[PDB]
């Protein structure tokens, strides 16, 4: 990603600023969810496939 | 745009004095001004109605930077532009920006109570730049060539 | 009015818009008023409008 919107503001402007803040705050929350969920699913699967490998050998 | 590539244009400003400067904007020991802007003032005892045109015959968008002077007193206004109330208008075939300067004192900044308002215009190919002024015009010296790219800007104090 | 305190001050002000030229002169003498509020960073100039609403 290259040129993006401003994410920090030195002064109180109003309606447009609130929207810019909201858009970014929204973006971060959605990606933070995706990250948390992904690792949880990957870890559960890793634990299962390793236990599976033991049983296959048995 | 990712560039400050400036191309100078001739612009004929008849009946006015060019290249005005100030001690607030010194270049060397003597006074000066923004290099990309041209401060026009009266010639003798007259400031005529300026009516200049600059066409875009090239295959790109031109970015023009110009301004409007805001004197602190009515005497300042008249000494520079003769007329008690100036006016600046820049236009293209599809758009227009008209501004009447306001005479007003501000808190002293670098020993000055006056200011300049900066404006910008984009001219597409086959379009033309029209500048009309009876006073207070801070004329452009040319244009900046516009680009579409992967460039940006960042605020940081990191080495 | 200078700000010597350690916080931001919010100022609320306004501009009167008379309905007639007679009202304008009766209140403010001059046929056309003007209001300007400024700081070192900002400026707001407003020219009042005379009109029936
Ligand atoms: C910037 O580039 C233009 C290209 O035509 C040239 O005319 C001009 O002299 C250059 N200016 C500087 C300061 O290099
Ligand atoms: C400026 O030049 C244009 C050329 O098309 C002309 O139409 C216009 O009348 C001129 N300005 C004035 C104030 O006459």
């Amino acid at each position: 990603k290259f040129h993006q919107i401003e994410k920090e503001f030195s002064e109180v402007e109003g309606r447009i600023q609130d929207l810019e803040k909201y858009v970014e705050d929204t973006k971060i929350d959605l990606w933070s969810y995706n990250a948390e969920l992904l690792v949880a699913l990957e870890n559960q699967h890793t634990i299962d496939l390793t236990d599976s490998e033991m049983n296959k050998l048995f | 745009s990712g560039t400050l590539e400036f191309i100078t244009e001739g612009f004929t400003w008849t009946g006015v004095t060019q290249n005005g400067g100030s001690n607030a904007c010194k270049r060397g020991p003597g006074s000066g001004f923004f290099s990309r802007l041209n401060w026009l003032t009266k010639s003798g005892s007259t400031y005529p109605v300026l009516n200049v045109t600059m066409p875009n015959n090239d295959n790109f968008d031109k970015l023009y930077i110009w301004g409007v002077h805001h004197p602190s007193t009515n005497q300042e206004q008249t000494s520079l532009y003769v007329q008690a109330s100036g006016r600046v208008t820049v236009s293209t075939r599809r758009s227009q920006q008209t501004i009447i300067p306001n005479i007003e004192s501000r808190p002293w900044v670098r020993g000055l109570s006056s200011r300049i308002s900066i404006y910008w215009t984009i001219v597409k190919p086959g379009d033309v730049l029209v500048i009309n002024s009876n006073g207070n015009l801070i004329a452009p010296r040319g244009y900046f060539k516009m680009r579409t790219g992967k460039s940006s800007i960042m605020r940081s104090d990191a080495p």
